[PDB]
């Protein structure tokens, strides 16, 4: 959906030619932020619509300050191969859990 | 191990070596063991061949990493090489942890 603002009209239209990019990180090469107890999960109640969280991470900082280290790393997420989807396209992924003990 | 490396239940066995004794001149019979021997030593060569399995570094870090480099300001000698007398010199310790990886 493309949104435009002229003199506070704020119209919204749908861009049929525009794309979205999706990739799954299979090799665990990015900082993994999911299991840390933070918001943005699918809602508890199915009717609810939710926003996806913004991805971000913290690397090494120096001397308990805001400055970086030489081992502070930058990960570009454009440098993964990803799948580009228009309106008619869809994405599918399958995963098998490793053997764990029963809760 | 606290000092480092690989704990092994069955490590590489100990390889033990001695010079077999050659008695000196004994002209009589005695029931006490021979205490007089020809003094001698031995020399030779030993070759060891080890095979190592390696784990490739697979990383999406964008920016360059820290490397072990040969870096000295106004060196009077080259490090890890013989001296003018022939004495082999190692100035600094070298560990294995340089490449960086996310948790």
């Amino acid at each position: 959906k493309e949104v435009t603002v002229q003199d506070s009209t704020t119209t919204i239209a749908n861009n049929l030619t525009s794309t979205v990019q999706v990739f799954t990180d299979d090799d665990y090469q990015l900082p993994y932020v999911v299991g840390n107890g933070t918001e943005g999960c699918l809602p508890a109640f199915p009717p609810q619509v939710f926003t996806l969280p913004q991805y971000g991470y913290a690397t090494l900082n120096r001397d308990n300050t805001e400055n970086p280290t030489e081992r502070s790393s930058f990960f570009c997420l454009e440098y993964f191969p990803s799948k580009m989807l228009r309106t008619g396209n869809n994405f599918e992924f399958t995963y098998n859990f490793e053997e764990v003990p029963f809760h | 191990p606290a000092m480092g490396g690989f704990g092994l239940k069955h490590p590489p066995p100990m390889m033990l070596i001695k010079n077999t004794p050659v008695p000196g001149n004994i002209t009589s019979f005695s029931d006490v063991p021979v205490s007089s021997f020809i003094t001698q030593y031995s020399t030779g060569q030993v070759t060891v061949e080890m095979e190592w399995e390696l784990k490739k570094e697979n990383s999406k870090r964008w920016n360059p990493e820290i490397q072990y480099t040969n870096n000295y300001n106004d060196p009077q000698f080259v490090d890890f090489a013989p001296d003018s007398t022939g004495e082999y010199r190692t100035t600094r310790p070298i560990g294995t942890r340089y490449l960086t990886r996310p948790l």
